[PDB]
């Protein structure tokens, strides 16, 4: 219930640049 | 032959010697530790099969079937705690291979702990994985009789998967569902859908054509067929490149005139048969057809 | 929907019946090859563009049959024919192209072949497509009406039983040498 | 057939297998103690068991059925032949 | 929630970049040309590490050979000129982790330590202690003065087949065959954080010069990555495109991947876009599987790509300055959307 693989996550798949480039890092 | 109890010991020293000495060489034979484990499971000494399991695992995770393995291992001795607890893990490691969660399914069905199967699930299908998993989540939700939370994902299936099957399929549920009202909307739903996104940003021309024949269809089963030709209008000023569109549209026009149907038809025929090269035989149809100027222009061409 | 067709062919003596076949292709039910094939003479008979694009979806839609595909593109072709026509051979030639309904098929194309350069090409095609033995036998004797060039195709078909000899045989006739050739072959063949 | 869709088809298969016939926790501790029916966790078991031993069976057929020297080499030549 | 992500990444724009074409093409080695390297304080030079063993200094302008160099014994598989002291070092299959001098021609200090054939270097920048790993699995950290391992990075494993230092906290980035990266907590000797992203062979890896980033090459899917917090950026177009060899990145965000199809591909850094793919020639005699580039870089300047190609050839490219929006655009961008990581 919300625990299971808690580790792992969709967020890290979602590439952080590919929605705003210009993402000045 | 192995028959007092202090002798066994030493057979299990020996062979573990055996086997620890051949782990040593090639620490990657998975078939050799997934031996070695088995025999551990044969001694029934169940805390030294699990080390050799862990063992294995570090030195190469990737190897699946060693983790199935370990799994049905662990359910063999009714340890189902520390089966899931490891399949869990397992699902943390290689969330993106589907065997894995699949072997957790089963365990969880068989189990007939049908609300963690159904939380998992959600899980899962919350990643953005394969299709098939989408399917084979609809499929247990189905196998559970409601028919309601079913809803919300297949409209999450769409989510992830925004393909043309996709809606098809959840068509074709509603039409096992009772209230047709639905099956109307959802089709409501996925039209206006696909006007939103109407520039090129999502399937080709195949997919919308086959849609807006399947809703052609199921309109042509219920009565309104004035919206029907409504739609179909639409789609032809919605939608340029209509071969597809107009091809269905000609289709249910001869079920549901004759001129038109042969004509529209016939000049695609014509097309087709350009794509071909019977090329005498178009320009010929074309004239017979016409428009005129366009039979004597491309006669001409 | 066959009854129908009948009925409305009578009394109001083809629209009456264009509408029944549209009937019968929307009766989508089992035993609709024979629907739609029955409604495809009729429309023949009751005599057509139109006609032949239903024909076309009906051959292109009752691909799975496997019952009738000979006969289907005997339909088409003979269609062609009546509105005409060489290209609609190829036609048939395709339908009939495209295991054991398809050596029926085979043989209408034959048929259609034998009732044909192109006829050559024709022969090439239905010879390379058992059966393909017996079609090289047919192939071959197309040769021999059209002396080398059948020899060679003779040769071929050879390589492809006694029924063979016996067809080496005929060729030879229409070459001493020839039959020399043709007892070194059937003595090859034997040896085999 | 990828590894993909053979697990999916024999997770629709052992469903078929299935079609056949609470939670508490210590959030100081974590020990999420799913107290589940033991029968159903032996009735897994014996299945899983069975499932096993009907394909350790099934090799041991196959692998009495019958250009060589020795066990291995008649297989590696089958190995070859099947391509 | 897809829908909304494609819908983002259509109403950006990958911007315009020139175009490249073959400027120069140096016959030089006898071997292949695994190692390139070019000298970050002047530009002047770039030497190239054989499988010959004869790492060959290439002046630019003129693209004679310089000087040969040849002390180690087994193929140069990377070499590292120090910018911050004037340092050329350079490792083998050998083992060894040479250090030549460039005010003498000569080799200084050699670096015995490594298990097996290293393949790659990287000197820390603002340090004098360099990186090197390879078959061992193993990123080892040696301080140059006294020419001792201070540290061995162990977690990876499988070979490591690429290696970058960087100055922040994530002070190494570890690309390994293992189909993962690591950014290291070097002082602590752990991975803080590790990126797996990868279905296969990690096996090219690139600093960003003006970003802080690093992009990583697979099979075929090339990633690129922010290493302030050990988070993805973007993935790339390369869907069809071979195993990329090399993958420098170029100062104003042009990234290169070096296909072992032969294809010299190129990148948006910022997007992913594919705005340039090039099939390279080979020499006259050469077979077709050995067109394949095994080594990149870019000059400080940007305008030349110096590529170690499989023809024993260092071919050079430079970005065509007659190019506009209109006259060669890019491969008209479109992310797929097939099921696809865009």
């Amino acid at each position: 219930t919300d625990q299971i693989a808690k580790n792992v996550k969709l967020d890290d798949f979602i590439p952080k640049r590919q929605s705003n480039f210009e993402l000045s890092v | 032959d192995i028959l007092d109890l202090e002798e066994l010991r030493e057979y299990q020293r020996r062979k573990r010697t055996e086997y620890e000495g051949y782990l040593k060489r090639n620490r990657l034979d998975m078939g050799q530790w997934i031996r070695y484990a088995q025999f551990e499971i044969e001694q029934h000494d169940m805390r030294r099969a699990r080390s050799i399991f862990e063992r294995a695992l570090l030195v190469d995770s990737s190897f699946i079937p060693l983790w199935i393995r370990y799994i049905d291992a662990e359910l063999k001795v009714k340890c189902i705690n520390h089966a899931r607890n490891l399949m869990n893990r397992a699902i943390s490691t290689l969330p993106r291979v589907d065997k894995l969660w699949y072997k957790y399914l089963i365990v969880e069905e068989s189990l007939n702990n049908v609300e963690i199967v159904r939380s998992l699930y959600t899980k899962w299908c919350s990643l953005e994985p394969g299709v098939n998993a989408w399917n084979s989540f609809v499929d247990f939700e189905i196998r559970q009789k409601n028919w309601n939370g079913v809803r919300e994902i297949y409209s999450k299936y769409v989510m992830a998967h925004p393909q043309m099957q996709t809606w098809l399929k959840w068509v074709r549920f509603e039409n096992r569902h009772g209230n047709t009202e639905f099956t109307r909307s959802v089709y409501s739903l996925a039209i206006d859908t696909v006007a939103n996104l109407q520039n090129l940003q999502i399937w080709s021309d195949m997919e919308v054509a086959k849609l807006v024949n399947s809703f052609a269809h199921w309109e042509a089963a219920q009565q309104e067929y004035e919206r029907s030709s409504a739609l179909y209008q639409i789609a032809i000023e919605k939608w340029p490149s209509n071969q597809l569109l107009k091809a269905g549209l000609l289709d249910f026009e001869k079920q549901f005139n004759s001129i038109e149907e042969t004509i529209s038809y016939k000049r695609k025929m014509e097309y087709e048969t350009i794509l071909s090269n019977y090329d005498t035989w178009w320009l010929y149809l074309d004239l017979i057809s016409e428009f005129p100027k366009q039979i004597m222009q491309t006669f001409e061409k | 929907a066959m009854a129908e067709n009948f009925a409305l062919f009578l009394q109001n003596h083809v629209m009456e019946s264009f509408q029944v076949y549209e009937k019968t292709i929307p009766l989508f039910p089992p035993e609709i090859q024979y629907e739609l094939w029955i409604e495809y003479l009729e429309v023949a008979t009751s005599h057509p563009e139109h006609i032949r694009f239903l024909f076309e979806k009906a051959l292109k839609n009752l691909c799975s049959n496997g019952i009738d595909c000979k006969t289907i593109f005997i339909a088409y072709s003979v269609f062609e024919e009546r509105i005409s026509i060489s290209k609609s051979i190829e036609i048939l030639r395709r339908g009939a192209v495209i295991l054991e309904s398809r050596l029926q098929l085979w043989r209408m194309c034959i048929s259609k072949a034998e009732s044909t350069s192109v006829t050559r090409e024709l022969y090439q095609e239905c010879i390379q497509i058992s059966k393909a033995v017996e079609f090289v036998i047919k192939f071959s004797d197309f040769e021999s009406s059209i002396t080398i060039r059948a020899r060679e195709i003779l040769a071929y078909g050879a390589k492809l039983n006694t029924e063979l000899w016996d067809s080496f045989e005929i060729f030879e006739l229409k070459x001493x040498x020839x039959x020399x050739x043709x007892x070194x072959x059937x003595x090859x063949x034997x040896x085999x | 057939i990828s590894y993909d869709q053979l697990a999916k088809l024999s997770y629709e298969k052992t469903l078929r297998n299935l079609a056949t016939q609470k939670v508490q926790k210590d959030t100081k501790t974590g020990k999420i103690t799913i107290a589940d029916d033991d029968k159903l966790v032996n009735k897994l078991a014996v299945s899983l068991q069975s499932e096993s031993k009907k394909r350790y069976e099934a090799r041991k057929r196959q692998m009495q059925n019958a250009s060589f020297i020795n066990d291995k080499n008649k297989q590696f030549n089958e190995k070859l032949s099947r391509e | 929630l897809i829908v909304n992500r494609y819908e983002k990444l259509l109403s950006q724009r990958p911007e315009w970049h020139a175009p490249w074409k073959l400027s120069r093409v140096i016959n030089g080695h006898l071997g292949w040309v695994r190692c390139v390297a070019i000298d970050p304080v002047d530009n002047e030079w770039f030497i190239t590490g054989s499988n010959d063993t004869t790492m060959k200094v290439w002046d630019l302008a003129t693209g004679k050979l310089k000087t040969t160099l040849a002390g180690h014994v087994m193929t140069v598989r990377d070499v590292a000129v120090s910018d911050r002291h004037p340092y050329l070092f350079s490792v083998s299959e050998d083992k060894t982790v040479k250090c030549w001098d460039l005010e003498k021609n000569q080799i200084i200090r050699d670096y015995y330590g490594h298990l097996s054939g290293v393949r790659t270097v990287s000197i820390h920048p603002t340090l004098d202690l360099i990186a090197t790993a390879g078959r061992d699995s193993v990123i080892k950290l040696w301080d140059m003065r006294t020419r001792i391992p201070v540290i061995t990075l162990v977690g990876h494993k499988g070979p490591i087949n690429q290696v970058q230092c960087t100055p922040v906290d994530p002070q190494v980035v570890s690309s390994s065959t293992d189909a993962t990266v690591r950014l290291w907590d070097v002082v602590a000797g752990k991975t803080m954080k590790v990126l797996t992203h990868h279905k296969r062979s990690v096996r090219a890896t690139a600093l960003h010069p003006k970003e802080f980033s690093v992009a990583s090459a697979c099979t075929d899917d090339i990633r690129s990555w922010g290493l302030a917090e050990g988070s993805l950026l973007t993935n790339f177009e390369s869907e069809k495109t071979g195993i990329i060899n090399t993958l420098s990145i170029n100062q104003d965000d042009v990234l290169f991947a070096g296909g072992d199809n032969g294809v010299l591909s190129f990148y948006d850094y910022k997007s992913g876009h594919k705005y340039q793919s090039l099939a390279t020639r080979e020499m006259v005699g050469s077979l077709e599987g050995e067109r394949s580039v095994l080594c990149s870089t870019f000059d400080k300047t940007g305008l030349r790509l110096i590529t170690g190609e499989a023809d024993k050839s260092i071919k050079i490219w430079k970005q065509d300055e007659t190019a506009t929006k209109e006259s060669e655009p890019g491969l008209a961008w479109n992310p797929n959307l097939s099921a696809k990581r865009f």
